[PDB]
This record gives C-alpha cells, structure tokens and sequence, in this order.
C-alpha cells in the first residue's frame, strides 16, 4: 500500500540491524532468512532495500556486506575500518612467551599476588621450569623458598605493566568485565590511581 | 552527516559491548581518536553528532542512569517500540521466551527483583526447543554476560541496558503492571516506595529530590520518608 519515507527508512533499519546482531557470530546470513524475518511483505522492493541496507551498513558502521560465494545467495559483513584492536592475530603476534608470561603474571594476580611453584606447575603445560627460571632474571617474577618456590611480581613487570592491564587480560581470557571480580579490582583502582602521584 | 572514521569504530564497540559506562565511552571515544591524533572534542558534541547521522536507521546512542547507584550509561538504543527483535534476532525461540517469562516474574516483583529458582520453574512452559534447568541457568548467565539481566544474591533484575533498550515494549506489554517512578516519570525496576502512599522513586531519584534535606517528605502525600536517602552519584 501506500508505505511513506519514514517506513521504508525503518525498514533498511531492520535490515541493517538484522544483518549486524547475526554477523557478530560470523553467521553467514541467507537470503531466505532475511526474506523471512525482516523483509516480509516489502519483497516488491527489496534490491533497493538491500543496496541502501549496504552502503549505510558501510557508510555508517564500516562495514562490507559481501557475498561470500558468488551465485550462494549468503552474505557477511567485512570490517572495512582500520586493522587494528579481534585484529591482529590473522597476522601480527608478540613472542608466544610473552603470552605465557601474562598467565604466570595473571595467575600470580589470581591467587593474591602470590603461588607456589608446583600449582602452576600443573596448570602451565595444560620448557615450564626452564622458562619460569629465567623470568626471574628477567625480573618479571621472583623465585624465593623462603618461608617451595613463592612467586611474586618483581620489578620490571611494574615498569612495563600494571594490575589493571593484567585484570583486563584475565578479563579478556575467557569473556568477562575486572567489574565481575571486585576482590581482584578494588585494589587496581588503589592503582590506577596511585599511578597519578 | 560529518562521519569519519573514528566514529565508525566508535559505534563497532559500543555493540561489541552491550553497554558502557560513561567514563568507559569518554575512554572509548579517546582510543578511536588515537587509532587515527586530532583533537578530542567533549563526548557530548561527539555523541550528538553520531546521532544526528543515525535519525535517518531511527536509532540512537541514549543516555541512560542505573537504578542501583545511579551512575550514567550509555547503549545504541531504537527510537522504535517493537525493540524486541534485537534480543529475538541474537537468541533462539526457547531462550527467548525464557528471557519473557523472567521479565513478566521481574516487573510483577515488588523488590523488582525474582529468584533463580522461581524462574526455572517455568522452563517447562517455554515455548520453542524443550530445554531443562541447567542449560536455563546457563542462558540466564549468558543474559547476565550480554547485559540484559543483573544477578544479587541468586536474584535477577534488568540490565540497565534492558531498560534502555525496550522500555517502550514494556510498558505498552504490561501497562497494569509496570511501575513508574513519580520523579522522572519513566520506567521503575528497582526502587523505594512510600508507605502512606503508593508512590515509587528510583534510588537516584530519591537521592536527588531528597538531597541535602533534613527532613525528607514524600512529594505527594508529604509524609515522613521512611527509608534511606542515597547520595547522589559523583564521578570521584
Ligand atoms: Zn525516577
Ligand atoms: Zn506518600
């Protein structure tokens, strides 16, 4: 029927919106799902819809909305923005260690700034006495017996890094926000905000 | 309107994340700009531009203040009312109805507040797949990790970002049992009421209207509050 501006601008907002909350899982998005679950009975219209859908889901959030078969009628959303910060993996890494270094430090963090050598131990091949040895030299651990190995943070890693930085890595590990573990966060912000002065 | 983009990135995180606290967008909208090194213009005239550009989808990036202590939040929010779909296009039809029926328990609550185990009772009325009790107390974690839901002591409430995002589809859902704070006159999960009265206030409407007052009345009936006056939220 008679179907104004404002209706076909909320229907390209369906659109846009559908193909962005099922991308983020990589999907890939059909055309008989779209045809189905937004487009409904504006059919009549839907090139127009798809193509103004495309170039304000470019325009706006930066993103290309390709199809990644040729004639597969499937489509996915390609971050046309810039490489970095879910990027650099299909790439760029740092030193494996340096991630194994993150964990001992997280780990360390985890238990209260402090573990003894063979908890982690059974954490870590799931060279781990070698590597762990020389991380003291490093200074980023210290390797004390005294009243075992007793594991603490040592100087260089508070050069090169703080417990904020580390909470939003154990964060970033498996999902999650510092703000789920206040025991751990409280102290960050005592941190954070001695880091000023 | 103006686009560029770090604005693009801008809005790629703020749904990446469900919702941010405002000191965590002002942080969000500096790392942009420093993946880009111009000026930082105020978060205000960087959020209004945003917006100005998304009249034309009907959506926007909303203000919003949580009902526990107050402290502003910031989500993409539809204009629109049927804002149902952005939870029904992210989540399957059993998960979906299980989310409906926590919220018809959340709204009719007094605490605005419903037990887990008062929630899994339902699981059998849901409609779609047929699911049990341990994959529902694993969706309702997967609310409380997607912004949706907030769990206290084995309780749930709605997320801020809940709120934000379909207010409109709740209120027009359940007008009879929707409350209303008498402040601000919007949406009230969560909340103090008066006790001569029937009226409700969200805890930072209440800390407000009642701030630096020695003797807190209730706006309507001007008896003695009887409970506690919060302070309002201060970024310090
Ligand atoms: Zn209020
Ligand atoms: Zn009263």
């Amino acid at each position: 029927g008679p179907r104004s501006q404002k209706q076909l601008e909320l229907k390209v907002s369906e659109l846009v919106q559908f193909l962005l909350i099922k991308d983020q899982k990589k999907i890939p998005i059909k055309r008989a799902d779209i045809l189905k679950h937004v487009i409904g009975d504006y059919k009549d219209i839907f090139p127009d819809l798809f193509k103004r859908a495309a170039e304000r889901l470019q325009y706006v959030f930066g993103y290309k909305l390709v199809e990644l078969e040729p004639k597969s009628n499937t489509y996915i959303l390609i971050n046309t923005l810039e490489p970095v910060e879910d990027a650099e993996m299909r790439g760029d890494q740092g030193t494996p260690t340096t991630g194994l270094l993150m964990i001992v430090l997280g780990l360390i963090f985890m238990k209260g700034n402090t573990l003894k050598e063979t908890e982690a131990w059974d954490f870590l091949r799931r060279p781990k006495k070698l590597i762990t040895e020389d991380f003291v030299r490093q200074r980023y651990l210290e390797y004390r017996r005294i009243p075992d190995y007793e594991f603490q943070w040592g100087p260089r890693t508070n050069l090169e890094l703080s417990k904020m930085k580390v909470l939003k890595f154990v964060a970033k590990v498996h999902n999650q926000d510092p703000k789920d573990w206040p025991a751990q966060y409280c102290e960050a912000l005592a941190d954070e905000e001695n880091r000023a002065r | 309107g103006v686009m560029t983009d770090v604005h693009r990135r801008f809005l790629q995180l703020l749904m990446t994340h469900g919702v941010l606290e405002e000191w965590d967008v002002k942080r969000l909208q500096t790392h942009c700009y420093k993946v880009h090194n111009a000026t930082v213009d105020k978060l205000e005239d960087f959020i209004n531009n945003i917006n100005s550009v998304l009249e034309s989808l009907y959506i926007e990036i909303k203000r919003g203040v949580t009902e526990d202590d107050g402290r502003p939040i910031y989500a993409l929010v539809n204009l629109a009312t049927t804002s149902i779909s952005k939870m029904a296009t992210d989540f399957a039809e059993n998960e979906l109805d299980l989310f409906r029926k926590a919220l018809e328990l959340i709204i009719d609550s007094e605490t605005g507040f419903a037990s887990s185990t008062n929630i899994l009772n339902l699981v059998d009325q849901l409609k779609g797949k047929k699911m049990r009790k341990k994959e529902a107390e694993q969706v309702l974690q997967k609310f409380v990790q997607n912004k949706w839901l907030i769990e206290k002591e084995g309780e749930f409430t709605l997320h801020g970002r809940a709120i934000l995002e379909m207010e409109q589809y709740i209120r027009e859902t359940y007008p009879d049992a929707v409350k209303i704070c008498n402040i601000c006159h919007s949406l009230l999960i969560q909340g103090q009421s008066c006790e001569t009265c029937g009226i409700r206030m969200h805890l930072p409407c209440v800390a407000k209207y009642f701030q630096s007052n020695a003797e807190p009345r209730c706006p309507h009936c001007n008896d003695y509050w009887p409970h506690e006056i919060p302070k309002v939220f201060d970024p310090e």
